[PDB]
C-alpha cells in the first residue's frame, strides 16, 4: 500500500532519499508511469524493478583501528592502548540513526609523575623537618603501582615585595628573622628545585638542603606557583604519556587575582612560563596572581591532576576551590606532614577510579546518546562517566549518534576522549544524502523538453537558471 | 543609548606612567569643568616613578594636559627622641584621584612610612597618604590618618592589635556632599580593612608642613576586629555613599570587601558611626564580590540603589564547565525601613577572562527619559579581548537586562580601556551627561560626549 515515501510525491533521487531512512529509489527506464518510484525497496523488486539501479544507503558503522586492550602500562614506548576501538567510520542517511560501543580500561602499572610543590612560608618552619625521607618512603609505596615513578620538588613563599615582604632594616632584607633569634631565607616568590626524575634519592637531599623564609601576611604565594609548575613543561619535566600528580601542601589561606593590587601590581597573570636559568618565577613583582578559571585551563591543558594537601584549619576552604577547579583532590595534612604519604596513594587511587567521556568537535546536526556499563555489566542508561574504579578494571559504553536532515559537507569528523586520558576514538563520519546515479547524469538532455532540462537517476529535473 | 562613538576625544600624558588609572571631573570656583586624571607610575625629580596628577582643560581636540604639582621629596623629622620618616619612592601618587567642590584629592596609597629610636624602629610599611589641593588658589594639605609613632615590638607584644601600619590608606576614595574625605584602606589592622573619615576644611587647617605627625581631632577611624570572616577581607578595597536607611540628615558608607570571609567577598553598609546596617555576601568565591560599587537610583523612587561588580565570577556552562567573564548585581532599596532583599538583576558578561565588573559609573540620565542609568567596564571583554564598556539603562523595574550601547575599545591590545570610569557630568554643557573612561594601559583617556537621541 501507499506510505510516506510515494504520498510525499517527490521529485528526484536525493529528494527521495530524504524523507525517511527505509524510502529507495529505482532508477531504470523500463518502469510504468502511473507506478512510484520512491517506495520500500521491497515494493521496487515486487514491480520489477532493475536491482543495479536501486538506490538504497544503509547507515553502518565499521571499525578501521581495533588495538586491544593493553594488560600493563609498563614497557612500551607508550605504545599503550587504554581506549579501543581507537578509529571507526560512520555512515548515515538523512535523519536517520546508527549505534557504535567503545571500550576503556584503567591500565595497570601506568607511569606516574609527581611534583611536590611545598609552602616554606614561617608557618611551614616543622613540616620540613617530617618529608626528609619521603623520597625513598613514597618510591617503596607507589612501587606496588608504577614501575615507572619519576618525583621532582618546588617551593614557594610569596610576592618579594611590600607589604608582603618586610622591607627595614637593611638586615631583614638578606635575614627576614632577623628581629627574632634565628636566620632564615630571603623571601622569593617560586623556585624550582629538583626536576621530575626517577632518582629518588636526589629528593632526599635536595629537600635536606631546603630551609624556610618568612613573609608578613598569612595567606601565600602559592597559586603563582601551581600555574609556573603547569605551564612549564621542559622545566618540571612533565611526561607525555604518564600520570601527572602536582602536589600542593600548605597551611594557610591563598593569594588570588586581583590581591596583588596591594603590592602595586595590576597587570594580569598570561598563563606563560617565566621560570629562568635561575629557576626562580621573575614575574613574581611585576604580574598578579592567577585566576581560578585560568589555573583551570592550563591544568586541563598539560593533563595535571591537582592535589590540596592542607591542614584541617582549611580543609573547608580548598575543598571549596576544589569544586571550582574540576578534577581536583584533596587531602587532610597533619599540621608536620607526617601523614603527606598515605595522603597521596590515597590521592593516586581516587584519581584512578573514575572515567569520564569527553566529545570535541562534534557537528551541529549530531547529537549523540549514552548508555554506561559500570561494575558489573550493570547498564546505566543516560550516563557518560563511571565511578568507583579500581586500576585493571574496565568499562564500556554504547553510543547512538543521530544526524538531523542533510548538512553541506559530506565528510566530518569529531573526537571521543575520556578526561585525562591520552589515547582516543575517532569517528570518521560520512552523510550519504546523493545518489550514485548523479554522478551519471545528463545535461541539456534531449529527453527532457528540448534540452531545458537535465536527466538524472531516470527523470527529468530542471536545469540550472530556471 | 546616545553616547557618540564616532567624534571622540583624547588626553594622554607620558609614556609608562599610567595615566587614566583613576579620573573625575573638576568644577572650579566658576563651575568650568574639568577632568583630573592620575598616573600612579610618573617619574619624580630622581628619575624614580612617584605617581603625579594632571589637570585637563576641556578641549573638544583633546591633547597634553598641564601637571598639579605636588611636593615628591622625602621628609625627615628628629621629634621627641624619634626620628619620622616618609617614603614616597613607588607611592603611586594618581592611584586614586576625587574631586569636591573647588579641591582635589590625589592619593598614594603605596607611600611608606617608618619611625627611628635608637636601634628600634615602628617598621617600614606603607601607610598611605593623600594630597589634597585647591588649584585656584595653589593651597596644598595632606592627610595620612595611620601614621604611627609606636614600636615593632609593642605590637608584637600586643598582639598586632590595632595595627595601622599597612593600611594603604587612598586605595579608594569617596567625598560625601557635606566634605567629608573617606579614605578606604585595605590593608588596616593587618590586612582586615578599615575606613578613616574627616572633614576636607578640618584636613587643611590642621596641615602645616613639615609635622608629618599631627592630630585630626574631627577624624574618624572604623575598628579592628577579631572575627576570623574580617579576616584578609580587604574591607576597603572601595567605598562610596548614600542614603540607605531614610535619615536625609545622616551619610550611609558602602564598602567592599571582596576577599571577606575566605575569600567570599561581601559589601556592607554601615551609618557614620561604622555600625553595620546591612551586609550583602559573595555567591561565589574568588570572584572578588565587592571590587566595585556604585551607589545610585535607576528606577526613580528618589532611593538610591546598589551596584557590585563581581569581575572574576565564573558563569555556569554546559557540561559542567565553568568560564570566568564578571557579573554585576543590582539591589534596589526598599520602600521605608526594611533589607536589602536578594538581587533585583544579575548583568553577567559574556567575554571570557573579560572582567566585566571590574568598574561600574553611574551615568545620571543619558537618554532623558527619567531614569537614571549606568555604565559596566570590560576591561579584556568584547569579541577582541582589547575592552568594552557596556550601557544599561535604568527603567521603573529597575534596568534594562541587556545594553543599550556598547563602546569599543580605540586602544590597541592591553589598554586596560575601562578599568577607571566616570560619568553623570555635562563637561561641554549641551544638556547631556557624559562619560570619561581611562585606559592606563595606554596612557590616555577617552571622553565620550552624549548627543540628543537618534
Ligand atoms: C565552604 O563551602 C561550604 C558550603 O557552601 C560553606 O558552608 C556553608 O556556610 C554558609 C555560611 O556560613 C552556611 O549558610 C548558613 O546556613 C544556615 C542553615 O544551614 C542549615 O542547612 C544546612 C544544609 O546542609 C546544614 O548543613 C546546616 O547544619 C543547617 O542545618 C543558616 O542558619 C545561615 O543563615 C543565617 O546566617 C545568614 C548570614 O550568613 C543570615 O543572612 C540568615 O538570615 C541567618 O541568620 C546561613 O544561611 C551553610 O549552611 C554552610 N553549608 C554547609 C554545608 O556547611 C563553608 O562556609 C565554606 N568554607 C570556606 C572556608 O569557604
Ligand atoms: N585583628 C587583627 N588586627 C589581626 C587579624 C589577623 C591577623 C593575622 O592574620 N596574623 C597572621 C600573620 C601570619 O600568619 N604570618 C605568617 C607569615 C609566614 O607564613 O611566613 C607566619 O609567620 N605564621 C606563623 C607565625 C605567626 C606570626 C604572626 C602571628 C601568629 C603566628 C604561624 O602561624 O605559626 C593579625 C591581626
Ligand atoms: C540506551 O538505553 C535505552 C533504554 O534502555 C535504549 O533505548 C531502547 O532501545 C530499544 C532498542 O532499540 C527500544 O526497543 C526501546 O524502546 C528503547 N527504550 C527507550 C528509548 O527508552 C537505547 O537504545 C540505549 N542507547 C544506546 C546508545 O545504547
Ligand atoms: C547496536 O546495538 C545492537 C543491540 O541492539 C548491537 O547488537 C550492535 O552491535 C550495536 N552496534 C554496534 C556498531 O556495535
Ligand atoms: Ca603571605
Ligand atoms: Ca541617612
Ligand atoms: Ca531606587
Ligand atoms: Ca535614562
Ligand atoms: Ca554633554
Ligand atoms: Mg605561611
Amino acid at each position: 500500500g501507499p506510505n510516506i515515501c510515494t504520498t510525499r510525491g517527490v521529485s528526484s533521487c536525493q529528494q527521495c532519499l530524504a524523507v525517511s531512512p527505509m524510502c529507495a529509489w529505482c532508477s531504470d527506464e523500463a518502469l510504468p508511469l502511473g507506478s512510484p518510484r520512491c517506495d520500500l525497496k521491497e515494493n521496487l523488486l515486487k514491480d520489477n524493478c532493475a536491482p543495479e539501479s536501486i538506490e538504497f544507503p544503509v547507515s553502518e558503522a565499521r571499525v578501521l583501528e581495533d588495538r586491544p586492550l593493553s594488560d600493563k602500562g609498563s614497557g612500551d614506548s607508550s605504545q599503550v592502548t587504554q581506549v579501543s576501538p581507537q578509529r571507526i567510520a560512520l555512515r548515515l542517511r538523512p535523519d536517520d540513526s546508527k549505534n557504535f560501543s567503545i571500550q576503556v580500561r584503567q591500565v595497570e602499572d601506568y607511569p606516574v609523575d609527581i611534583y611536590y610543590l611545598m609552602d616554606l612560608s614561617y608557618s611551614m618552619k616543622d613540616d620540613l623537618w617530617s618529608i626528609q625521607n619521603l623520597g625513598t618512603k613514597l618510591a617503596t609505596q607507589m612501587r606496588k603501582l608504577t614501575s615507572n615513578l619519576r618525583i621532582g620538588f618546588g617551593a614557594f613563599v610569596d610576592k618579594p615585595v611590600s607589604p608582603y615582604m618586610y622591607i627595614s632594616p637593611p638586615e631583614a632584607l638578606e635575614n627576614p628573622c632577623y628581629d627574632m633569634k634565628t636566620t632564615c631565607l630571603p623571601m622569593f616568590g617560586y623556585k624550582h628545585v629538583l626536576t621530575l626524575t626517577d632518582q629518588v634519592t636526589r629528593f632526599n637531599e635536595e629537600v635536606k638542603k631546603q630551609s624556610v623564609s618568612r613573609n608578613r601576611d598569612a595567606p601565600e604565594g602559592g597559586f603563582d606557583a601551581i600555574m609556573q609548575a603547569t605551564v612549564c613543561d621542559e622545566k618540571i619535566g612533565w611526561r607525555n604519556d604518564a600520570s601527572h600528580l602536582l602536589v600542593f601542601t600548605t597551611d594557610a589561606k591563598t593569594h588570588i587575582a586581583l590581591d596583588g593590587r596591594l603590592a602595586g601590581i595590576v597587570q594580569p597573570n598570561d598563563g606563560q612560563c617565566h621560570v629562568g636559568s635561575d629557576n626562580h618565577y621573575s614575574a613574581s613583582t611585576t604580574m598578579d596572581y592567577p585566576s581560578l578559571g585560568l589555573m583551570t585551563e592550563k591544568l586541563s591543558q598539560k593533563n595535571i591532576n591537582l592535589i590540596f594537601a592542607v591542614t584541617e584549619n582549611v580543609v573547608n576552604l580548598y575543598q571549596n576551590y576544589s569544586e571550582l577547579i574540576p578534577g581536583t583532590t584533596v587531602g587532610v595534612l597533619s599540621m608536620d606532614s607526617s601523614n603527606v604519604l598515605q595522603l597521596i596513594v590515597d590521592a593516586y587511587g581516587k584519581i584512578r577510579s573514575k572515567v569520564e567521556l569527553e566529545v570535541r568537535d562534534l557537528p551541529e546536526e549530531l547529537s549523540l546518546s549514552f548508555n554506561a556499563t559500570c561494575l558489573n555489566n550493570e547498564v546505566i542508561p543516560g550516563l557518560k562517566s563511571c565511578m568507583g574504579l579500581k586500576i585493571g578494571d574496565t568499562v564500556s559504553f554504547s553510543i547512538e549518534a543521530k544526524v538531523r536532515g542533510c548538512p553541506q559537507e559530506k565528510e566530518k569528523s569529531f573526537t571521543i576522549k575520556p578526561v585525562g586520558f591520552k589515547d582516543s576514538l575517532i569517528v570518521q563520519v560520512t552523510f550519504d544524502c546523493d545518489c550514485a546515479c548523479q554522478a551519471q547524469a545528463e545535461p541539456n538532455s534531449h529527453r527532457c523538453n528540448n534540452g531545458n532540462g537535465t536527466f538524472e537517476c531516470g527523470v527529468c529535473r530542471c536545469g540550472p537558471g530556471w | 543609548l546616545n553616547l557618540d562613538p564616532v567624534q571622540l576625544t583624547f588626553y594622554a600624558g607620558p609614556n609608562g606612567s599610567q595615566f587614566g588609572f583613576s579620573l573625575d571631573f573638576h568644577k572650579d570656583s566658576h563651575g568650568r569643568v574639568a577632568i583630573v586624571v592620575g598616573a600612579p607610575r610618573t617619574l619624580g625629580p630622581s628619575q624614580e616613578e612617584t605617581g603625579g596628577v594632571f589637570l585637563c582643560p576641556w578641549r573638544a581636540e583633546g591633547g597634553q594636559c598641564p601637571s598639579l604639582l605636588f611636593d615628591l621629596r622625602d621628609e625627615t623629622r628628629n621629634v621627641g627622641s624619634q626620628t619620622l620618616q616618609t617614603f614616597k619612592a613607588r607611592q603611586g601618587l594618581g592611584a586614586s584621584v576625587v574631586s569636591w567642590s573647588d579641591v582635589i584629592v590625589a592619593c598614594a596609597p603605596w607611600q611608606h612610612w617608618n619611625v627611628l629610636e635608637k636601634t628600634e624602629e615602628a617598621e617600614k610599611t606603607p601607610v598611605g597618604s593623600c594630597f589634597l589641593a585647591q588649584p585656584e588658589s595653589g593651597r596644598r594639605a595632606e592627610y595620612s590618618p595611620c601614621r604611627g609613632n609606636t614600636l615593632s615590638r609593642i605590637y608584637v607584644e600586643n598582639d598586632f592589635s590595632w595595627d595601622k601600619r599597612y593600611c594603604e590608606a587612598g586605595f579608594s576614595s569617596v567625598v560625601t556632599q557635606a566634605g567629608e574625605l573617606v579614605l578606604g584602606a585595605p590593608g588596616g589592622y593587618y590586612f582586615l580593612g578599615l575606613l578613616a573619615q574627616a572633614p576636607v576644611a578640618d584636613i587643611f587647617s590642621s596641615y602645616r608642613p613639615g609635622i608629618l605627625l599631627w592630630h585630626v581631632s574631627s577624624q574618624s577611624l572604623s575598628f579592628d576586629s577579631s572575627n576570623p570572616e574580617y579576616f584578609d577581607g580587604y574591607w576597603g578595597y572601595s567605598v562610596a555613599v548614600g542614603e540607605f536607611d531614610g535619615d536625609l540628615n545622616t551619610t550611609e558608607y558602602v564598602v567592599g570587601a571582596p576577599t571577606w570571609s575566605w575569600t567570599l567577598g561581601a559589601v556592607e553598609i554601615l551609618d557614620s558611626y561604622y555600625q553595620r546596617l546591612h551586609r550583602l555576601r559573595g555567591e561565589q568565591m574568588a570572584s572578588y564580590f565587592g571590587h566595585s560599587v556604585a551607589v545610585t537610583d535607576v528606577n526613580g523612587d528618589g532611593r538610591h540603589d546598589l551596584l557590585v561588580g563581581a569581575p572574576l565570577y565564573m558563569e555556569s556552562r554546559a557540561d559542567r564547565k565553568l568560564a570566568e567573564v564578571g557579573r554585576v548585581y543590582l539591589f534596589l532599596q526598599p520602600r521605608g525601613p526594611h533589607a536589602l532583599g536578594a538581587p533585583s538583576l544579575l548583568l553577567t558578561g559574556t567575554q571570557l577572562y573579560g572582567r566585566f565588573g571590574s568598574a561600574i559609573a553611574p551615568l545620571g540620565d543619558l537618554d532623558r527619559d527619567g531614569y537614571n542609568d549606568i555604565a559596566v567596564a570590560a576591561p579584556y571583554g568584547g569579541p577582541s579581548g582589547r575592552g568594552q564598556v557596556l550601557v544599561f539603562l535604568g527603567q521603573s523595574e529597575g534596568l534594562r537586562s541587556r545594553p543599550s550601547q556598547v563602546l569599543d575599545s580605540p586602544f590597541p591590545t592591553g589598554s586596560a580601556f575601562g578599568f577607571s570610569l566616570r560619568g553623570a557630568v555635562d563637561i561641554d554643557d549641551n544638556g547631556y551627561p557624559d562619560l570619561i573612561v581611562g585606559a592606563y594601559g595606554a596612557n590616555q583617556v577617552a571622553v565620550y560626549r552624549a548627543q540628543p537621541v537618534v
